[PDB]
């Protein structure tokens, strides 16, 4: 029953344009693609995101999230889309790597999935 | 040092002094689960939670606040149903549960007296005494272990140790469990008088009555002569209540005792002149929670309990039911 | 170099198009969740084996039957590994 990331089918773009719609609905915020001179690098797939921290926000702290996505092929028109978490900074000083907010905010990116 | 009851009273010496060595970040295995159920969670879907993952307990999660929100146990349940029986003139009034979040059962406890403003827990970076002393100063049988990420300021729940799995732990890294040889008709430890005892006859609502009232986690069940049959253990309440149908609550005990899965920790028993270095035997291989002390004919002589053993250990020589 | 605002060309829509490159494929690796494992209860069912540790941090989800999500990822706590389940749910 448990596996990695969350399933996706169809076509791969349209998977693509619907997560960074669901980021955006999140208020994440993204890398994009950039082509080589043409022409658009298979590494696309591969999203950066920075997540300000809700309860952070809320003492005015101002401490980021760093996400990584990436979409693989699995069968032909099945996808994984997997989430890994590159970690917590605040913009101060001065080394534990707990799950949350890492796992709260999946959460939240997983409900923009599904009310898109 | 060099007999029984002054060979035990050195063994209990160095017990003590390991667990004020060790930490609660010892007691825990290498690579483990943790389950933990948002606050915001209905009454009956987290019932179901905790009997799909096979658990008894969960901590909570106050995910806005990324904060510890309190540690759910069968205690919660119990404290409910026990304040509705003594104070409704209304049988189907405890049914109203199933609405309620785990946030807003824990404000109807909260009012009721039921909970701490304080909730126990502990750095699992200090000492395993640490554990103890809290889990024996409020008489909760299990305790979070909580840190905090300095880069958020958000809480780390590490893991919830219980007093079985700290004496397991005492069991398997202390070679002299094996020297204290004193019979426990020697030594002052457990209840042997004022048992809250039921029978198959008595009605469930009277023995979680039972509970709240004496904060025990299990009431013996003896028959007319006052043999040992078995026992109903707050763990059970569970059970019965698992598919919203709160009036098997009415049902008397043996009637409730048959809806239990195989499963079952057993019912453990021991003499009066056992001894604790064969009990942290009987805990080393098996999952026991209590013994229940009998004689040659099975009855009733009392109850040799996790928290009097920790207690015994640890120190130098109506209303409530904590977290179960 | 960060960004608020969703890529153009994922509008142009959509089809014709570009006939842009596939993602890669998945990595053997993330065929298998440790939370499928309970060697354990027997008798301590929340003993895992060791992660693995390229997949510390990885989200995994799982279908429960009962209107929640539930979510999950492991950790390194000092030299401890500890996999997280949380249950949630949505509104
Ligand atoms: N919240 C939880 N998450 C994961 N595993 C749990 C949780 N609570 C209990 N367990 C596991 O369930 C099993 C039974 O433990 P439990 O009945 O809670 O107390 P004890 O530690 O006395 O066995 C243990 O293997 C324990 O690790
Ligand atoms: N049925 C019972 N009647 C009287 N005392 C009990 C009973 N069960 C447990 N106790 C005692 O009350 C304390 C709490 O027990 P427990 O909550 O099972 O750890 C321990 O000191 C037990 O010895």
């Amino acid at each position: 029953k448990w596996h990695f990331g969350v399933r996706c089918r169809g076509d791969a773009p349209e998977i693509l344009l619907a997560v960074y719609r669901a980021l955006q609905r999140a208020g994440a915020q993204f890398t994009v693609p950039k082509p080589v001179n043409g022409k658009y690098r298979s590494d696309m797939y591969t999203i950066k995101s920075r997540w300000e921290i809700p309860h952070c926000k809320r003492e005015g702290k101002n401490t980021y999230a760093y996400i990584e996505l990436q979409l693989y092929e699995v069968m032909p028109g099945c996808f994984m889309l997997d989430v890994k978490s590159n970690g917590y900074k605040d913009i101060y000083s001065h080394d534990l790597k707990s799950s949350f907010p890492f796992l709260d905010l999946c959460a939240m990116l997983v409900c923009k999935l599904f009310s898109a | 040092a060099m007999d029984v009851q002054e060979t035990q009273k050195g063994a209990l010496k160095e017990i003590q002094a390991f667990i004020r060595s060790r930490t609660s970040y010892d007691v825990l295995p290498t690579s483990f689960r943790l389950i933990v159920f948002d606050v915001t969670l209905f009454v009956k879907t987290s019932l179901s939670l905790l009997t799909l993952n096979n658990i008894v307990s969960a901590p909570l999660w106050d995910s806005e606040a990324n904060k510890f929100a309190g540690l759910l146990t069968m205690a919660d349940f119990v404290n409910v149903i026990k304040y509705y029986y003594q104070s409704s003139s209304f049988p189907e009034a405890i049914a109203e549960i199933d609405k309620f979040r785990l946030l807003g059962l824990r404000e109807v406890e909260r009012k009721i007296g039921a909970i701490p403003p304080e909730t126990i827990y502990v750095h699992p970076m200090h000492s395993l005494m640490d554990a103890c002393l809290a889990m024996s100063k409020s008489r909760a049988r299990r305790i979070p272990l909580i840190d905090v990420d300095g880069e958020t300021g958000s809480e780390m729940i590490v893991s919830v140790l219980t007093q079985y799995r700290i004496l397991k732990f005492i069991s398997m890294n202390c070679k002299e469990t094996a020297m204290l040889r004193v019979p426990l008709n020697q030594m002052t430890i457990g209840t042997w008088s004022n048992l809250a005892t039921a029978s198959m006859e008595t009605k469930v609502y009277d023995v979680i009555k039972m509970l709240a009232e004496k904060n025990i986690s299990a009431v013996p069940i003896v028959n007319s002569e006052g043999t040992l049959l078995n026992v109903y253990e707050s763990v059970d309440v569970m059970h019965l209540i698992q598919d919203g149908d709160y009036s098997n609550l009415d049902l008397s005990v043996g009637e409730a005792l048959l809806k239990r899965p195989a499963n079952f920790d057993g019912v453990h028993t021991c003499r009066a002149t056992d001894r604790l270095d064969g009990i942290f035997d009987a805990i080393k291989h098996s999952r026991v929670h209590r013994l229940f002390v009998v004689d040659e004919n099975l009855k009733l002589e009392g109850i040799l309990s996790l928290a009097d053993i920790l207690n015994y250990i640890i120190y130098d020589k109506d209303n409530f039911e904590s977290a179960v | 170099q960060y960004s608020t605002e969703i890529p153009a060309f994922l509008t142009s829509n959509t089809l014709q198009e570009l006939k842009l490159p596939k993602p890669p494929s998945l990595p053997p690796h993330l065929e298998k969740c440790i939370l499928n494992s309970n060697t354990a209860y027997k008798e301590d069912q929340s003993v895992l084996p060791n992660p693995n540790h390229v997949l510390l941090n990885h989200l995994a989800a799982a279908n429960t039957q009962l209107g929640v999500l539930a979510l999950s990822a492991t950790t390194r706590y000092h030299r401890k590994y500890v996999t997280t389940a949380m249950f949630k749910n949505f509104d």
